RNA sequence: GCCCUGAAAAUGGAUGGCGCUCAAGCGUGUUACCUAUACUCUACCGUCAGGGUUAUGCCCUGACGAGUAGGCAGG
RNA sequence: GUAAGAAGUCCUUGUUUGAACGUGGACGAAUGAAGCUUUUAGUGGGCCAUUUUUGGUAAGCAGAACUGGCGAUGCGGGAUGAACCGAACGUAGAGUUAAGGUGCCGGAAUACACGCUCAUCAGACACCACAAAAGGUGUUAG
């Protein structure tokens, strides 16, 4: 659904011999805490030798954008174990929040590649502070000075079945 | 292995059958291997053992004689006796509880500190 | 659906009534239904259960069996009870002076008991004497 | 003969749980909490926001 | 004699009201203290973890046809005999293995006091030898489970949620809850995937309250 | 990733038909909605069980109801 | 395989340097809810599906081992269908749903949003299941 960003920490369970282990942290994009924790353990099993029974989560928290009205140019690293060995992708998204960037990214991947949530891995979403670090042309299109453009075909949603007007699509 | 002969076995004790290859005499019972039975009588040379063997869907009782070399003391009831004695002690202390067993319970609340262990963030 | 576990609509058996058509026997079970329901004594429920039994499962009980029961310790003056039928026995020569209650006595058995001195009684009279079955000794015949 | 449900029918609600009367008097669900100002730690907000 | 009856009733009623006030105090101070502990850890720069849940509520999601024998037997054992029937269970390792077995056919989670109260009030039915007797009065509980000191429906709710010495006896006295299908719907189009994959079954850990409040 | 080709005959013919092209198609997400002898509530019929009562009957309570070969019972 | 107790634990001295029997004193993991006969119908090498495994070759496949279902079984859906999805049945009413669906036939949004696609007979469940290995100055994103 409409995603959210979640901070998660894991402790892998203490023992004698080893009190206070090392508290690995992760950032997750997900609808809710259940999915976030499942993804946490899914990545932690890959990185280190831990298990949901062999470990525990310490502090689930939410991360809200510091400036969710400021428009931003995000660059996203992505990878997906297909079909060959894993291969990476860099994309650029003009949006207000990391959540919106990730949502439209998942939709764009599902559209343009038939690649799915299960298949996708998010490496790093990162705001680009300076212009001229924007590489892709479809984002470069929208940074020009005093940008204007029309909407030449207007088609009006009609509530009724019949109309007496011979309608017009102007602007 | 001479410690397999200085082994008293009184009527009542429970023992597993595990026959070793090193003694051709009295190699018993192809499938009586890793099976437990208590001892009913003892002679020289010898120990008795009874087993509940199932045929059809009833447990009949097969009594048998074995050489001491193959049999072995069972550690089946170690925690049982330990728990019984500890239960007697705990009952005495109560007279002065949940002495019963319980499965693994959900671990309770606690606090995790950050003194030198700052959480280490990472990714795939 | 329910995914049942107990084979619904069980009948429980247990012969709530007798197959017989003897009206007098039906009076007897009508009385013992009241007694077993209102007394709390177990003797009456036993007798009511026994009244439903068949001829195959109500074997006769002999004078000699009764005398054996009365040779027991501290059981000579008890009122012995056979729900079924009581037969004579010419193998025993000495018989006590006991009280005995039953549905049906034979002529020879009744004569022997009366001759020894005792009395032959019915179950309703046993009820008005000893409702809870106090100081009673129930007997049953060999089944096989 | 008929089951009447609490959470409606205050009479059968009050048949049970007579604490409900004073519960509704003190209102005990719109109850305010004692205010505090326990601010969090710099390390906490740091490790939340990043790194 | 009627005055004696009313006197006994009044005594038991005062006992019930003081007990219920005590339980309310217990619940509010417990949750407030947990909150303040979280805040204290945050202020000191440390982290606070809450105790793992000890009670769960389970709801059947799949019918009776083409169920394999092991989950069929486990559902019999947990008294989930039909679709949408439900029960509380105390979670240990022994029960977690069962839940692992019956995950595809049930939705379970960690319930709230509000939903426990609503269930026990609206759909609370009891067993008096048999028969699924509606509760309808605190006397029916004080008869059977007064052996364990549970004189009221709220005392029963307390022994349930605060899992007590006699949780087994109280829960077995409680007939399996008969629930309807949710009024808003199940959400997801297809039910028989995990809660994570856009399904409904498996553990969801807090939204079971929403679900059973729609279903009750 | 989508599209074309990537071979298949012979009565006239079928994404079920109409027809659909920023779709009424493909992928994905968010809601609302339709709907079964399924689930919940109520009544009624029958069976079963449990209780009560000077009457193979009367009363109270509750759970259940698929069915061929075939079996039992009441009519 | 065995064990998880009152047919079990702990004090009391007569019969081969001691064993067995006997005398009397003190006290237990989770969940859920009977046994014994007696007797006789019909069926007793039939059909489908999944996953374990041995042998396999043009392709298919043949043998065994569980499990589930049809046979005996109606209901909703898949346009239609013995073995596919859901769900198992007393007679009625109200509400909510499952699976499948909401342009018209046809009850229900010609709903919202992001992209892609133009096929000289597109597509409208796929399956590196077949045609199969590629070809193309058609298009989009890497």
């Amino acid at each position: 659904a409409h995603f959210k960003e979640y901070q998660v920490i894991g402790r892998r369970l203490p023992t004698e011999s080893v009190p206070e282990p090392k508290l690995f942290r992760m950032r997750i994009f997900a609808s809710n805490e259940v999915i976030a924790k499942s993804r946490y353990w899914y990545f932690l099993q890959k990185l280190h030798k831990v298990k949901k029974a062999s470990g525990e989560i310490v502090s689930i928290n939410q991360i809200n954008e510091a400036h969710p009205t400021k428009v931003k140019n995000f660059g996203v690293w992505v990878r997906y174990d297909s079909r060959s060995g894993t291969h990476n992708m860099y994309k650029e998204i003009r949006d207000v929040s990391r959540v919106a960037a990730v949502e439209t990214l998942y939709q764009d991947m599902a559209a343009r590649h038939r690649a799915r949530f299960r298949s996708i891995h998010i490496l790093k979403v990162a705001e680009i502070e300076k212009t001229a670090d924007v590489k892709r042309q479809y984002v470069k299109q929208f940074l020009t000075k005093d940008l204007k453009f029309p909407l030449p075909h207007r088609v009006q949603k009609s509530t009724k079945t019949f109309s007496y007007k011979r309608p017009s699509t102007f602007y | 292995h001479l410690s397999t002969y200085l082994k008293v076995y009184k009527v009542g004790d429970i023992v597993d059958i595990k026959a070793n290859g090193s003694i051709q005499k009295g190699m018993p019972h192809k499938f009586y291997q890793g099976k437990t039975g208590v001892v009913y009588n003892v002679t020289k040379s010898s120990v008795g053992v009874i087993i509940n063997k199932m045929v059809g869907n009833r447990y009949l009782e097969k009594r048998l004689n074995l050489r001491v070399e193959h049999i072995k003391h069972s550690k089946c009831r170690q925690e049982f006796l330990e728990r019984v004695k500890a239960n007697a002690a705990k009952r005495a202390e109560a007279k002065a509880v949940q002495l019963k067993r319980q499965p693994a319970q959900p671990r309770e609340s606690r606090i995790v500190s950050t003194e030198g262990n700052v959480p280490q963030t990472l990714a795939p | 659906g329910i995914d049942h576990t107990s084979k619904q609509h069980k009948r429980s058996g247990h012969r709530t009534a007798p197959k017989s058509d003897n009206v007098y026997l039906k009076l007897l079970v009508k009385l013992y239904t009241f007694l077993a329901r209102r007394t709390d004594a177990p003797f009456n429920k036993v007798v009511l259960k026994a009244l439903f039994l068949s001829k195959i499962n109500r074997p006769p009980v002999s004078v000699s069996r009764i005398a054996r029961a009365l040779k027991q310790e501290g059981a000579a003056n008890k009122t012995v009870v056979v729900v079924g039928t009581v037969t004579d026995d010419a193998r025993i020569f000495e018989f006590p002076k006991t009280t005995v209650a039953a549905l049906r006595f034979t002529a020879g058995a009744r004569a022997k008991i009366v001759k020894a001195g005792g009395e032959c009684i019915t179950l309703d009279q046993l009820a008005v004497r000893a409702p809870k079955g106090q100081n009673t000794l129930i007997l049953r015949g060999p089944r096989n | 003969v008929l089951k009447k449900n609490p959470l409606k029918n205050k009479q059968v609600l009050l048949r049970l749980n007579p604490y409900a009367k004073v519960f509704a008097a003190e209102k005990l669900g719109s109850k305010k909490a004692e205010k505090t100002g326990t601010k969090p730690a710099a390390v906490f907000t740091e490790t939340l926001k990043h790194d | 004699e009627r005055a004696a009856r009313k006197a006994a009733n009044k005594e038991k009623r005062a006992i019930i009201l003081e007990r219920n006030a005590a339980y309310q105090k217990e619940y509010e101070t417990a949750e407030r203290n947990i909150i303040q502990a979280k805040r204290d850890a945050k202020a000191a720069g440390s982290y606070y973890v809450e105790a793992q849940h000890k009670l769960v509520f389970v709801v059947r999601i799949k019918g009776i046809n083409k169920i394999p024998p092991k989950p069929r037997k486990v559902l019999q054992l947990l008294r989930l005999t039909r679709i949408n029937s439900g029960t509380f269970v105390k979670v240990t390792k022994a029960t977690l293995e069962l839940l692992k077995l019956i995950e595809p056919y049930v939705a379970y989670g960690y319930p709230s006091y509000s939903t426990i109260r609503q269930l026990v009030y609206k759909r609370g039915f009891g067993k008096i030898n048999k028969q699924r007797v509606p509760l309808s009065d605190n006397a029916i509980i004080e008869a059977n489970l007064g052996k364990y000191g549970i004189l009221s429906i709220d005392d029963l709710i307390h022994e349930i949620i605060t899992v007590g010495p006699h949780f087994k006896q109280a829960n077995n006295f409680l007939w399996p809850f008969k629930l309807s299908n949710p009024s808003g719907g199940w959400g997801v189009p297809r039910k028989f995937k995990h809660f994570i994959q856009g399904g409904s079954f498996g553990n969801r850990e807090e939204f079971i309250n929403k679900l059973v409040k729609s279903m009750n």
